[PDB]
Formats: C-alpha cells, structure tokens, sequence
C-alpha cells in the first residue's frame, strides 16, 4: 500500500491495477535497507572433530 | 570568520513552490508575486519586470489543472464514489 | 612544555591502525585542522550541527551524506523458521560426551 | 460451484495469497473461507487469496 492505495483501499486489500508500482517500490525500500559495509570481527580457531 | 552559513547555501526543500498562497484565481501570477514580495524586492523598484511573470503554485496540478486538495484524496474521492455492497440481501440465493 | 604531554597528544592524535577491528561511527570530516607558520595559530575545521540551520530566506545547510554504515552480523536478509510447530517426539539420542 | 454442477476458472495475473493449515483428523468444509473472502471483494481491491 505504498502508492495510490491511501485513503479509498481498505485494511484488508491491495489494488491489483497498482500491483508493479507497488511492488517496485517495496522491492527498492528492500535495496536501500541494505546499503551497508560488511565490517570484518575477530576469529577463533576451532578444535571441534571434522 | 569560516561561517559554514555562508558557504554552504542550498535550495531549501519545496523551494519552487513554497512561497504559494492558496487560491483558484490566478495561482501562478500570486505565487510570482508573492516570491517576489517574499524576496524584499518592492513593486516599485522592479517596475515593469512584476506584471507579466508567473511561477509554479501548489494549486496546480502537474497535469495543469486547479486543485484544492492533495491528488491522492481526489483519487480517493472518486473511488469512495462507487462501491457496491458486497453480500445483499435478496429473498431468491439459493 | 612537556613530554609526557606530547607523548599524549601522539598517543591520541596521531595513532592510526588503533582500535580497528570494532565498529568504528565517528568518522568525522576530511580537514580536522590547519597550522598557520607565519603566526603560528592554529584552525580548527567548523562542525556543522543542527544548533544552528539559520539560512537566509528559502534556503538551508547543506550537510554531508550518511556513507559510513558498518554491519558485523550475518549478510542476509531471508529467514528460515518453522511455521507450524512440531508434535514434540522422543528424542531417541541426546548429544555428545567427553569423559 | 458449491453443489457439484459450476467449475469456475479465475484470471488473475499476479496476487497475494495466505494459507492455512488443518487437522487431517478432523472433518470440515472449507466454504465459509471462500464465503468470507467473496465478502470482501469490491471494484477497488481484493483481500488475498486463502
């Protein structure tokens, strides 16, 4: 409910005539969510069988 | 004496439009006027610069019409207009 | 005036590989200072901080990107779970023993 | 379509569905699901598909 949804579409339903817009979005709010260094920790060395 | 204030001047945000007045008449003249009003400049220092400019107003919509709310409500309203009930009541279901 | 205070200032100042490996916020700004020879005085580089946003008329501050994000956890963003839960069995085998 | 005379085939592009889980121990017809989800469709939306 992103886009061209607020105010008519009810708390139960989804527009399908607006279907790629919204899933365009959600998917790019799921892109910049990610946006973020992958920062290296420390180590430990493992003795555990195999 | 390095006055950040000073150097790092931008646009502010909704800066095109902002300075609007909300009216139907002739938003695009009042909203050149109030910038220009806004700005400190006065009419009788710009003269004949103030009587035919025109800027961008909240009023008008993107497709060029007067609008007197925001475009997602008008959607809205025109889709509240028309909903059918969904479970009637009618002596004939089966 | 003395060294141990110089010794502080290069132990504070101009220490760089320390500390690396934890997460790491306060990157600050690329000039930190400049020394004037002439004079000897010093500048320190302005902070922008929202104290202050006093722009003249339609305008504001501009301020620098949020760049920097670090993230030590797992690189994924899809979860496994069990959506229904399970009917409880016996176990049948416990774990492992050392002595 | 509930007495077995009416086959119904839906067109739907894309759309969002949720399930439910039952008992297979335990008897039951899954109408008043369906009957609910008819109820809350209108020119505007649709909830998702059970």
């Amino acid at each position: 409910k992103t886009v061209l949804s607020r105010g008519y579409i009810d708390n139960a339903q989804f527009n399908p005539l607006a279907l790629r817009s919204n899933v365009l979005l959600m998917l790019l709010q799921f892109t910049l969510s990610n946006l973020k260094i992958n920062k290296s920790s420390t180590f430990t060395s493992d003795v555990t069988t195999i | 004496t390095a006055s950040p204030a000073d150097t790092n001047v931008v646009p502010a945000k909704d800066a095109p439009t902002t300075n609007s007045p909300p009216s139907t008449t002739s938003p695009n003249q009042a909203a050149a006027d109030a910038n220009q009003q806004q700005a400190g400049i006065v009419s009788s220092q710009s003269g004949p610069n103030a009587v035919g400019d025109s800027a961008p107003s909240t009023s008008v919509n993107n497709d060029g019409d007067i609008i007197t709310r925001p475009t997602s409500d008008s959607i809205a309203a025109v889709a509240n207009a028309t909903k059918p009930a969904a479970v009637v009541s009618d002596p004939q279901s089966m | 005036s003395t060294m141990s205070a110089l010794s502080e200032h290069l132990r504070s100042d101009h220490r760089d590989d320390a500390s690396t490996l934890l997460a790491t916020p306060m990157i600050n700004n690329a000039i930190r200072s400049f020394l004037t020879a002439w004079d000897g005085i010093r500048i320190l580089s302005p902070d922008v901080s929202s104290k202050h946003l006093s722009a003249y008329l339609d305008s504001a501050v501009a301020n620098g990107p949020e760049l920097i994000v670090e993230d030590t956890g797992l690189c994924t963003s899809f979860m496994l779970l069990d959506n229904i839960p399970s009917a409880h069995l016996t176990k049948e085998l416990i774990g492992f023993t050392w002595f | 379509v509930k007495a077995g005379r009416t086959r119904v085939l839906v067109e739907l592009g894309h759309y969002v569905y949720t399930l439910h889980y039952y008992d297979p121990q335990i008897s039951l017809d899954e109408a008043p699901i369906l009957e609910e989800w008819l109820s809350k469709i209108n020119p505007a939306g649709i909830p998702p598909v059970p």
